[PDB]
C-alpha cells in the first residue's frame, strides 16, 4: 500500500542560510524525539556538487494499527542523503527509515530552490506498508479454519438429526 | 547545545568536524572559492571513531545496503 | 475485494427423503450451538412442481479478534432452497445478510440421489483489506500534518 | 424444535412446521401433491413473524437477497 | 454522563492590552506543539461596544486508551474558541470546546480575564468541565451481553433438560 | 453497582418425578459441555418433610468480553446449587450462583418447578439476577488538566514576553 | 456418569447417586419414606469428598455460602 | 513564525488580515478610538478563501451549532 | 522458557484389549468436536514383537488470549501421536505433541496403559508438560523499553542542563 | 523481579558551582516538558558542613505498553529527590526515585557530580536501576490457562474414551 | 465417520482401518500373528501424495526421526 | 519562566524562597562564607504553606516513609 503527501513552504531568506540551517537543524525544540545525527560521507562530485550522507537515530512510538505487540517506544535509524548545487543554488534532500522497514518505508524528498527573493522548499512524502498482505494471509488461514470447522459441524449435526429422525 | 553522535566518545570529535564544515560551507564552498576538503584531519578523526563504533552497531548491513541506492 | 473458494463433498448412507427432511429440521442440535433461531420466510410449489423455500436464521459469533481495532454480536443469514421430488435433488444457498461490507460468505450445496451425495462450494469474499486502508489513511494524514509543522518550525528556529 | 427470532411467534411456528413436515414427508415427496395444505397455520405464523420483522432493521437486505436468484 | 470539574487561577504581572493581545496571538508557541492551526471564523463589535470573536483550531492527539478499540489511534480534532472583550471594564471572557469526537468526551473551558488596578495585574480564572458517556457505553455493552447470555443459558437449560428427560424415559 | 433481572418460563409436557429427577441427573448432556464436575455436598429431609440438597458444580468458560483485558481469557468457576423438593405439593425450588469470580460479577438464578394437573405438565419459572473505569477516567482528566494548566501558563508567558 | 472434582471420589459418588436416584423415584416422591436409606454409600462418598474438599482453597467460600439462606 | 490556516492557501491571506487586525486592536479599539472594522479588504480575502475550504470539511454544521449556543 | 506440568490417572473398568482398541479408534467422538482428522503415517511390528504406530491429527481451536494478539485468532494445529503396544505384557505407551505453532507453545503428553488384575481394570497414567517462550518475549520487550527510556532521559538531562547553565550569564 | 541497570557519564565544560546551581534550577526547561511541579521538602546544613536537601517533583507521563492493559494510559508520578553538596571538595551526590506506582516499577538513580581541574570540567556519573515484578502477573494468567485446558482435556478423554468403549462392546 | 486430512483418502482410510482393527483384536493381541498390506498400500499412496503438497512434511519427517520412547 | 509548586497557593512563596536560596548558595555557601540558614523567613512562609497543602495529599505517608530512609548511608 502506498500513500503520498505534498507540502510547500517559502523561506524569507537566502539559499545559503537555509541550506546551512538544514545541516544544523538538530537539535531544535520542535523536534524532541531526535537522538543523534552522524555524517557518514561527504564530498564534492565531478560536476562541483556537495554530496552528503548522514545517519539519524530517533525515538518514537510505533503506530496503533501495527500489531499491538510491536506497539510501544522504539528507536529507528534514518538515512538522509543530500546534494547541494551552488551554481543554481538548489538543494535536494532525501530521508528514509533504515529499520522497521518491514512495517513501513516512509520516504521524504524535499528540494530547496532559489527565487530571485526567497527560497522555495517543496516537500513530498511516500508511505508504504506491507501490512495489507499480512492481514490478507491471516484472513486466508481464518477462512480455511472456519470452512473446515463448518464441514465437521455439518457432518456431525446432519448425522445427529438424521438419527434422531430415524 | 550541539548534536550528539550515536557514540558519545565521538561527540567531541563530531563537534569539531561539524564546526569546521560549517565555516567551509558558508565561506568557501558556496562562494565558489573552494571545492576541496579543508577539514581532512577533523574529518579523519571523526569518521575513524565513528566507524569503530559502527562496527559494534547491528545496523551497518542496512546502512551499507542503503548507500548502494541512488534516490535521485 | 479478496475472494477465496472452498469446496467439499459428503455422502449420506440413507434416503433423499430423510436427508432433505433433516435439512429442513437440522436445528437446533448440539453441534451447531451458535444457531439462535431459524424462521421460514416464504414457501410455495412453483410452476415445475419444485418446492421453493426461503428461511431466515440468526446466529451469534464474534468478529475475529484481530479485526476489532478497525464489531457486532449477531449475524442474520438467508437460506434459499429448491427441492425437486421427481429427480430427488436439492439445491441450497446461504449467505449473511448484514456485515457484508466486511465479509460475505456464500455457500451453495446440491444434494442428489445415487445413498445421497452432497456437493458444497463456499465463496468467502472480503474487504477486511479495505478497512485497514481507512485507518492508515487517517494516521498518515495526521502524521504528515504533525511533521509539516515540525519541519517548518524547526527550520525557522534554526534560521534565526 | 426451533425457535423463531421473535419468541411470540415460536409456538405458531411449531404448528406450521409440524404440519409442513407431514405434508412434505407423506404427500409432496411421494408425488401425491403440488399444493400448500397448511394455509391456516402458515397464515397465523406469517402474520406474527412479519409483525416482528418490520421492527428489525433487516427487511431491506432480506428483500434485496429475495430479488436475487443465486441459482 | 460523567461530569468532572477543575479550576485554576493565574496572575499576570502585566496589562490587559498585552494579555488579550497575547491571547489572540498565542499560537504557535513552544509549549503547545499539538496545535496545528487557528482560523478566525467571525469577528465584529456588538451593540454594547464589546469585541466578539469566534475562532477555529485544529489539534492533533491520541484518544485516551479507555475508548473502544475501533476509535483508538491518533487523530485531529477541531476546537471552537469564542471570546468577548470589554474594553470599558478591561475584561475578557473565552470559551473553548471540541466540535468532534463529542460522543466520546466533551471538554469545555471557560476563562475570565479581569484587570486589577490594586495589584496592577491581570487575573485569569479558568474552570474546565469534562463530560463523558464512556460509563454509559460500558453499562450498555454489559446490558446487551447479559440479555444474549441469558438467552443462551435458558436455551441450554431447556435443551439439556429435555435431552435428559427423554433419555431417562427409555427404561 | 449495576443490577439486571431476567425471567423466562418453560413447560415440560411430563410428570414432576421426571423433571425433578432429570434435574438431579442433568449432567452430562450434549448442550452443557463446559460442566466439569458435580458433587452433592449435603442432603437431608427437613422438619416439614422436604429434601434439602446442596451441590457444588465446577464449569469451565470464557470470562465476558467487557472485562479488563487481562482477566479476559478462559477460567474455571465454582457454582453452588441449593434445592428444596416438596413431594406433597409436587414442587421444587433451586438456586445457583458462582462462589468465585464474584469480584468481577455475581450471577444468581432461581428456578421453580411446579406441577400443573390442568396441563398434566410441569411449569418452570426461572429468574436471574446479574450484579472501576470511572477511576481511570478521573485520573486521566486530572492529568490532562494539570498538563494543560502548565501549557497555558508557559505559552502565555512566552508570547507576552515576545510582545515586549 | 458425571465426575467429582476429586477423581478418587467419582466411583463412590456413582454408587451413592444411583442409590439416591432409586430412593428418590420409588420411595420419597411416593411418600413411602422420609428417611435416609443410603447410609453406607453416602458415608463412603462423603468421607472421600470431605477429605478431598478440605484441601481445596474453595472450602471457605463454600462454607460461607452454606450459612446463607437463598429462600 | 506565524500561525497556519487549516488551509495552506489561506495562510498568507490570514497573516495579512491578522496583522491588520492586530494593529487595530492595540491602537484603536482598546484605546476607545474605534468600534468599526478597518480591515475589511484583508478580511474579505481571508474569509472567502477560508469558507471555500470549509465547505469540503464536514464541520460547518457543528461549528454553526456551537456558534448558535451562547456559552456566556 | 516457562514449563508447567500436569498429571492425571484414569481407570477403565475393562480389559486392555478393549481400551487399546478404543484408543486406536477414539476419533471421531462427540466430546472431541475440534478434531478434524486423524491419519496413520506408519505402522509396524518391531523386533521384540511390539506394534509401533505413528499418527497425525489435525485439530482446530483458538490461540490463547495471552499470546501476542497478532498471532491471536483461530487456527489449526497438527499433532503427532506415537504409540507402542506390547501384547505379551498387556501394556501400551503413547506420546503426543503439536508439530506446528511450536514457536508459541510446545505441549507434550506421555501416557502408559497397564492392566491390573486385582481391580480387573486398565489403568492409564498421563503426564503433560506445557512449555512456552512467551516469558522471554515479555522480558525482551521490557529491556528494549528500558534502553530507550534511558537514552531519552540522558538526552533530556544533557540538553536541559546545558540550557540552564547557558541561561546563567 | 527483573532488574536492569544503565550507566552514563557527561562532562560539563564549566565549574562545579554553575553545574550544581543549575541542578537546583533545572526546571522548567524545554527538553523536560512533563515536569509539572518541584517543591523543596527540607533543606539543612549538616554537622560536617555539607548541604542536605530533599525535594518533591511531580511528572505527568504515559505508563509503558508492557503493563497490564487495564493500567495503560497517562498518569502522574511523585518523585523524591535527595542530594548532598560538599562545598570543600566541590562534590555532589543526588538520588531520585518514584514515590508512587511502585507496584508496577521502581526506578532509582544515583548521580555524582565532581570537579576535575585537569580538564577544567565537571564530570557527572549516573547509575540507574530499573526493577519491576510485572512478570509474576503474566505468568499467573498462563498457569490458569494451562490448568483449565488440562482439566477440559481430562473430561474430553474420560467421556470420549468411555463413549468409544461403549460403542465397541455393543458388538 | 473418521476423516482423512485429504478427503480423497477417507474411503481408503476406512477400509484400511476396518482391516487393521480385526487383525488387531483377533490375531495380534491373541498372539496369533501383516494381513493389511493391500489396503495399507492404497491408503498410504494416497496419503503421501497428499502430504507432498502439505507444508507440514518437513516438520513431520523431522518428528519421525525422533524417538520419544528412548531414554 | 518560573517553576510551580504542586500547590498553586505556594508558588509565589516558593519563588521568593528559591530566589533567596540561590543568592545564598552561589555567593555565601559555595565560597565557604557561611553554613547557617540566612533564608529563614522565606523558608518559613513557603514551608508552612507547603505542609498545609501536603496534609490533604495522598502522598504524605509515602513521602514521610521515604524521608526516614537515608539512601547515601553505606
Amino acid at each position: 500500500m502506498v500513500l503520498l503527501h505534498k507540502s510547500t513552504h517559502i523561506f524569507p531568506t537566502d539559499f545559503a542560510s537555509v541550506s546551512r540551517a538544514f545541516f544544523n537543524r538538530y537539535p531544535n525544540p520542535y523536534s524532541p524525539h531526535v537522538l543523534s545525527i552522524d555524517t557518514i560521507s561527504r564530498n564534492v562530485d565531478q560536476e562541483g556538487n556537495l554530496r552528503t550522507t548522514r545517519l539519524l537515530k530517533k525515538s518514537g512510538k510505533l503506530p496503533t494499527w501495527v500489531k499491538p505487540f510491536l506497539r510501544g517506544i522504539t528507536e529507528t535509524w534514518i538515512i538522509e542523503v543530500s546534494v547541494v548545487n551552488p551554481a543554481n543554488s538548489t538543494m535536494k534532500t532525501y530521508t528514509r527509515n533504515l529499520d522497521h522497514t518491514g512495517i513501513m518505508k516512509v520516504e521524504e524528498y524535499t528540494t530547496y530552490q532559489f527565487d530571485s527573493s526567497s527560497t522555495i522548499a517543496d516537500s513530498r512524502v511516500k508511505f508504504s506498508s506491507g501490512f495489507n498482505m499480512g492481514i490478507k494471509s491471516k484472513v486466508e488461514d481464518w477462512s480455511r479454519t472456519k470452512f473446515d470447522e463448518n464441514v465437521k459441524k455439518s457432518r456431525m449435526g446432519m448425522a445427529f438429526v438424521i438419527q434422531k429422525l430415524e | 547545545i550541539m548534536s550528539a553522535s550515536f557514540a558519545p566518545e565521538c561527540t567531541d570529535l563530531k563537534t569539531k568536524y561539524d564546526s569546521c564544515f560549517n565555516e567551509w560551507y558558508s565561506e568557501k564552498f558556496l562562494k565558489g572559492k573552494s571545492v576541496e576538503n579543508e577539514c581532512s584531519k577533523q574529518w579523519y578523526a571523526y569518521t575513524t571513531c565513528v566507524n569503530a563504533a559502527l562496527v559494534k552497531q547491528g545496523i551497518k548491513p542496512a546502512l551499507d545496503e542503503a548507500r548502494e541506492e541512488a534516490p535521485f
